């Protein structure tokens, strides 16, 4: 009944949920990581506080994995094109919103760490800024959970 | 040479003798896990297993001869480790 | 990571057999014995460098990674001052 | 004349951290301390590490051939110890591997043990183990008997069905799985499931060590509101995953292979409260209720 | 006879190493390390073998072999 | 026992200034002891 | 039943699982080796601590190998076009996630190693950052194993 | 990919080694972690070309 080639978009959903989230979490970890390394020389005490940007980039990879699992556990040969498009849409929604969140986490994580090195009072501000970067992954995830279950 | 190369030749001697004798034995018992290793040919199916068994015997001798070359590497290296 | 490193180690060893040791086997005694000696000496050199040294160091660090992280982080708090007594035994 | 008295203080800062060492345990303590230094009266990882590190390594390093090589190297450093202690120390690499000699021996020895049970030396078997696999005469029984004809022309698979197969096996990995073309599928199923099982076991030991740590600090709240809900969360996922794996390895067999369920899919379905009512069958009676209860 | 007897023998061998082994340990500070070392050796070595046996039991497919190998096993065994 | 971090105590020492040099020497010869700093003003030209 | 021009996607899976993970481990190794080499001039004792990012790159190629071999063993003449796309999605999902992780480790390995030689306290921080970088390779393997066996 | 890794590491490693001869053994280890990517590419290619 339902076409051959119909699973392709659902697979590209599972892939894109992961790949783009891993690119978001990689940026977030890379950029905030170089910030932490450069800061640590001047401020050795701040290392274990300054991991929070890296931890929040890690959560963007999690949001990509959550959807990629929820897509991949929902593929079959006979998949109606409707369910396959929903899986592509889900995989791009979290994959690219995770990317957006990750790009933000990297930039605010680095700036937030270098600022905290010179002025410890920033740290509460750095968390509040960073919440609004990581929550973009959550909004991507919500739309991907919704779509993949329509 | 130096003592470093002599120690390398001692290690290679011990390992080489051990492993080439073990392979010579596995070839002598006609072990099935060596069917890809023996250099068999399209004629070595004629009449029965005797043709492939003669090749297993050849590669068994080759391995025991190769262990002898690692004994010569041994005797040489046990001179060199004292000479250097 | 356990599986992953094991597969790499096994297949690195497999190819090192498949395109070294296998070539030394020949239908004549002198050519076979000489071939085997040099082929196995090349095999040993590569086996030590790739597997015993480099994948050894990889498995060493990954075994400790699992041990320090996905084992010790359940219970070892790992925060504290090292005991550094004032002593003449440091002379 | 003043004897210089003291008193034991009560309103204390946290004291420094220490444990005794010997030739064997010293290296295992150094690799703990390099990662971190415990709090006062905290559990020491080093005594568990004496085995656990060599074990994780030998699972990663389980070639019988490399097990011999690693053993010979470490044994040479131990036998030459009284000579090497007089030699150059400015070669930091030689000094480091010599300082590791006893830990390096134990991980090498365990790599022999894992190498033997995995039945791999240099990607070859040891022929000392018996056969679970079937000799050609076993296919003559009409059942799958086309193997006896097709094997003279094309690739053929042993189905492992009863009456053809040799049944249960007491050795390590069967020697046949080194020469077979499909070997990597079977051997990866083993190494994959084994890595999951060992990881689950080590996390269950880690939370058990957390209980001992919370008992040693004598804190009721850390046990009751920490350990108890933590181990119940873990056990309610992990126990089911291990039970499913061990159940498949007992209740299923070669003749059950067609339409046999997937372990990973039942685990994800359980975690998602989402058995698909179709396709792959349930593994046991009442399982949907059990999945829901556990998650 | 059953494969359960080899399992009981192997389980008893490592079980004694993990129990009677500790009961042979001397006194002095190294005792707790040696006890833990013996116990954890029995645990880890037993579990690795147990998983291997359970994966070797009841195979859902058998070995597959090349044309020449599946022929030569007719005579070599 | 070596399964956990070894037991310790903090103590407060009353020291006569002529005995004190020999007291510190015997404590450093014993070598089982770590001092707690009570002098935040310590520096190259301020150390007693 | 099944079309030809169809085992192609599973092959591109096995290939991409090895190719993009080799690229990931190559960036990880190239940047970490640059940082270690330039660092060793000022702190020659530090190398065997600071080699860890290179090893955390070597594993990304092996995560590629795991999937690549798993796919290449699961290829067959006339493979169903469904299975073939699942093997493509697996291959890319490890391949490009391992690429993401390869950047994440290469960047924080160069900076973390340089910073560690300027300040030895950073080493614990660096290896903690590398867990959160290397786990992106793992998340590609997780989804890839799910897609390979689904 | 292995060529890129050997190229960057060979350049940076030889330069570091000439400034500081301690690096050489470290450079050889890091070079094996580059060179082996080619060997993984081979492992997969030998499987693919035969199975």
């Amino acid at each position: 009944n339902n076409p051959e080639y119909s699973s392709f978009f659902g697979v590209m959903g599972a892939s894109s949920a992961m790949v783009f989230s891993a690119m978001g979490a990689a940026y977030g970890t890379a950029k905030s990581g170089t910030g932490i390394a450069a800061m640590s020389v001047m401020r050795p005490e701040l290392i274990m506080k300054s991991i929070i940007p890296v931890v929040m980039a890690g959560i963007i990879a999690i949001y990509g994995l959550v959807v990629a699992v929820l897509i991949a556990n929902s593929l079959t040969d006979g998949i109606t094109l409707y369910r396959s498009f929903l899986q592509l849409g889900a995989g791009l929604s979290v994959g690219l919103s995770g990317l957006a969140a990750g790009f933000a986490i990297g930039i605010v994580g680095d700036a937030g760490v270098r600022g905290t090195a010179q002025q410890p009072r920033l740290f509460v501000g750095m968390i509040l800024i960073l919440i609004f970067a990581e929550v973009l992954g959550l909004y991507g995830l919500i739309v991907a959970l919704i779509l993949s279950t329509k | 040479c130096g003592p470093k190369l002599a120690a390398c030749g001692i290690v290679l001697s011990a390992w080489g003798v051990i492993m080439l004798i073990m392979l010579g034995i596995f070839f002598n018992v006609h072990s099935a896990v060596l069917i890809e290793d023996v250099p068999f040919t399209e004629k070595d199916f004629e009449n029965g297993p005797q043709n492939i068994y003669n090749l297993y015997e050849q590669v068994s001798y080759n391995c025991f001869i190769a262990a002898g070359l690692y004994l010569l590497l041994g005797g040489f290296s046990f001179c060199q480790v004292r000479l250097n | 990571r356990l599986w992953a490193l094991s597969l790499a180690h096994a297949q690195l060893s497999e190819v090192l057999w498949t395109m070294v040791i296998h070539i030394g086997l020949h239908v004549r005694s002198l050519a076979g014995g000489l071939g085997l000696f040099f082929i196995f000496a090349a095999f040993a050199t590569l086996t030590v460098a790739i597997l015993l040294i480099m994948e050894g160091l990889s498995a060493f660090l990954h075994a400790l990674r699992l041990h320090w992280v996905e084992f010790q982080n359940k219970f070892y708090t790992g925060t504290g001052f090292k005991f550094l007594p004032f002593s003449f035994e440091h002379i | 004349t003043v004897p210089s008295i003291l008193n034991r203080m009560q309103t204390n800062q946290t004291p420094p951290t220490y444990n005794k060492t010997n030739k064997f345990t010293h290296g295992f303590q150094n690799i703990v301390d390099a990662y971190g230094i415990g709090t006062y009266r905290e559990i020491n990882p080093a005594p568990y590490t004496v085995i656990t590190f060599p074990f994780l390594f030998a699972v990663m390093f389980g070639d019988f051939g490399h097990g011999i090589l690693m053993t010979l190297f470490a044994v040479w450093m131990v036998l030459r110890e009284s000579r090497i202690l007089s030699q150059k120390n400015e070669n930091e690499m030689f000094s480091m591997v010599f300082s590791g000699r006893y830990i390096i021996l134990l991980m090498g020895l365990f790599s022999i043990y894992t190498g033997l049970i995995y039945n791999d030396c240099f990607s070859k078997s040891l022929n000392i183990f018996g056969s679970s696999w079937s000799v050609r005469p076993m296919f003559t029984i009409g059942n799958w008997t086309e193997e006896t004809l097709l094997g003279s022309s094309v690739l053929q698979l042993n189905p492992a069905i009863p009456g053809v197969f040799g049944g249960p096996y007491p050795f390590g990995i069967d020697p046949i799985w080194n020469i077979a073309t499909n070997k990597l599928t079977f051997l990866n199923s083993f190494k994959m499931k084994m890595s999951v099982i060992l990881g689950i076991i080590h996390m269950l030991f880690g939370v058990s060590l957390s209980l001992f740590n919370h008992i040693y600090f004598k804190k009721p709240l850390n046990i009751y509101f920490g350990f108890i809900p933590e181990i119940i969360f873990m056990s309610s996922l992990f126990g089911y995953l291990v039970i499913l794996i061990f159940y498949k390895w007992t209740a299923y067999d070669a003749h059950s292979s067609r339409n046999a369920p997937s372990l990973l899919i039942h685990f994800i379905n359980m975690f998602l409260f989402s058995y698909p009512e179709s396709g792959n069958a349930m593994l046991y009676s009442g399982q949907k209720g059990i999945q829901c209860f556990l998650i | 006879h059953s494969f359960a007897l080899p399992v009981i023998i192997f389980t008893t061998f490592w079980g004694l190493i993990g129990i009677a082994g500790p009961w042979f340990v001397p006194k002095g500070p190294n005792r707790g390390v040696i006890i833990t070392m013996l116990v954890a050796t029995a645990v880890c070595c037993y579990l690795f073998w147990l998983i291997a046996i359970l994966a070797q039991l009841n195979p859902l497919f058998g070995p597959q072999l090349k044309n020449e190998t599946i022929w030569y096993v007719r005579f070599l065994w | 026992e070596l399964f956990r971090s070894e037991e310790m105590t903090l103590a407060q020492l009353f020291l006569q200034s002529e005995a004190a040099y020999c007291c510190v020497s015997e404590l450093e010869e014993l070598g089982k002891v770590q001092f707690r700093d009570l002098n935040p003003d310590v520096n190259v030209f301020q150390r007693k």
